[PDB]
C-alpha cells in the first residue's frame, strides 16, 4: 500500500539485455546497404 | 542433434574439433653493422746547411 511505495527488498532487481538483429517485411524503407556492411554480412 | 546455432554470428571455432584457416603471411628482417678507424702521422726535420764560423762550435 505505502512502504511498497517507498523501499525496494535487497536481492529483488532487474538486470539488462542486448543483442542484434535482422527486422524483415519492410515497404522498401529499410537500409541502403552499400553502406550498412554488416547488414548484408549477417 | 547437435547444440544451439546462432543464426547471425560469423562461424567462428567454438569446441574442440573445429576447423579454422590459418594464411601464413610472414616477412621479418633484422640487420646491424658498425665501424671505427684511427690514424697519425708526423714528420719533422731541420738542418743547417750553411754555418756561419762564429756559430761552428755549435
Amino acid at each position: 500500500e505505502r512502504i511498497r511505495d517507498l523501499t525496494s527488498v535487497q536481492g529483488v532487481r532487474e538486470n539488462s539485455l542486448i543483442g542484434y538483429g535482422l527486422v524483415v517485411g519492410l515497404d522498401g524503407t529499410g537500409d541502403q546497404t552499400t553502406q550498412t556492411p554488416f547488414t548484408t554480412q549477417t | 542433434n547437435y547444440g544451439y546455432q546462432p543464426l547471425f554470428e560469423d562461424r567462428r571455432p567454438r569446441n574442440i574439433g573445429d576447423t579454422l584457416t590459418i594464411v601464413l603471411q610472414e616477412n621479418v628482417s633484422a640487420s646491424k653493422s658498425s665501424s671505427a678507424n684511427a690514424s697519425r702521422d708526423g714528420k719533422t726535420s731541420f738542418g743547417f746547411d750553411t754555418v756561419p764560423r762564429y756559430l761552428q762550435g755549435l
